[PDB]
């Protein structure tokens, strides 16, 4: 049972690794697709005045 | 802009549904689980009324 | 028409925020259904011990 | 330790519940990213071409 603790703690320091990566790759990236959002509202107003 | 915004909560709302079917199988492995755990104590309940 | 459409799936995005809400507090009071049984088996098998 | 197993049994299933999640929402993001990359460049050429 101790090494099967051993087994079990050790899928969860991986899990717990992952997790994290993912939610701050997922901070940056939606930072980034707001940012993405507003540009190309700029853009479709550029193009409202020069159409 | 409307058709934009269509498009991209049609995607959302396909990935809601992606996110719900995932959400239901788990929940019926649990279910599942649940109850051979359930059969078990009826084994149980009867070695229990032999002794 | 694509506003009307675009709203549809508006409500459709809110129903189905909705369910999976819904379905999230299910799962947690399934879950701690699978717990109370487990809390019940502990039990029984002190009991089956001492029998 | 019995006891412990199960505590970290069960938060390690809460854990992979959510990198699951996480993604699926990782995949989400970035696709809509890219989507909205084509976009930013494809009115890059039409305001050029109108201007």
């Amino acid at each position: 049972i101790q090494a099967e603790e051993r087994e079990v703690s050790a899928r969860l320091a991986a899990a717990e690794t992952a997790l994290g990566e993912s939610d701050a790759r997922r901070q940056t990236q939606d930072a980034a697709l707001e940012d993405n959002a507003l540009e190309i509202d700029r853009l479709r107003n550029a193009l409202l005045q020069s159409d | 802009t409307a058709i934009e915004r269509a498009d991209q909560l049609a995607k959302s709302a396909v990935a809601q549904e992606k996110a719900l079917k995932r959400a239901e199988e788990r929940a019926q492995q649990l279910r599942a689980r649940l109850d051979a755990m359930q059969e078990a104590q009826d084994q149980v309940r009867r070695d229990s009324a032999t002794h």
